[PDB]
This record gives structure tokens, sequence and C-alpha cells, in this order.
């Protein structure tokens, strides 16, 4: 039971840590979106960063 | 000499044309500056990672 409680505590810690990794309301670690594209060129071309849900 | 007096009349029309085109050129310079700024704003707004508040 003690080991089970330790496991549960660590899992809840993981969830808390993962859900709070937001900057400006968007994140690449929660799984809310599939990718984020930033500006890469003066003509509108994009730099794509795929989302890595952790 | 009548023709020389007529040329004296022509010079005024040419000067008025100068003034009109100068006004147009000043406005055009301002407009080109504004168009550059508009292009920058439109480029910035095309980013897909922006909030609803920055758009």
């Amino acid at each position: 039971n003690a080991l089970k409680s330790d496991f549960d505590s660590l899992r809840d810690q993981i969830e808390k840590a993962a859900t709070s990794a937001k900057f400006n309301g968007v994140s690449i670690a929660d799984g809310s979106t599939t990718k984020l594209t930033f500006l890469a060129n003066s003509d509108g071309s994009g730099f794509t960063v795929n989302a890595k849900t952790i | 000499s009548a023709t020389a007096a007529s040329m004296n009349a022509v010079k005024d029309s040419l000067q008025r044309g100068q003034s009109t085109i100068d006004v147009a050129l000043a406005a055009g310079d301002t407009i080109t500056d504004l168009l550059g700024k508009m292009k920058e704003k439109a480029l910035a707004a095309s980013d897909c990672s922006l909030n609803t508040a920055s758009f």
C-alpha cells in the first residue's frame, strides 16, 4: 500500500507538471494542438514545429 | 513682339503645373511609407500561433 501511494503521488505530479507548460496560452506538450508554425521568411513562409505530447 | 508676350503668358501655366505635381509627389511619398507599414502588419498577422487578442 505504501508503494502504491508513492506511485499515485508521482503520477499526479507528472500530470501537474505536464499541464502547466504553457507560454502565451499555447503549448507543445499538453496535446491541445497538433503543430505550431512560426514566421520564417518575409514572404509568409513558415517554420513548423510538431507537437510532442508528454 | 506679340509672340514674346504670349510666351510670357505660357510661363504661368507651366509654373502652376509645377506646383500641382509637387503636391502630388508629397502625398505619394507619405502613401508609400504607409504601404510599407501595412505590409509589415499584414505579415505579422499571418502567423498561425497568435492569440485571438493579438490578431
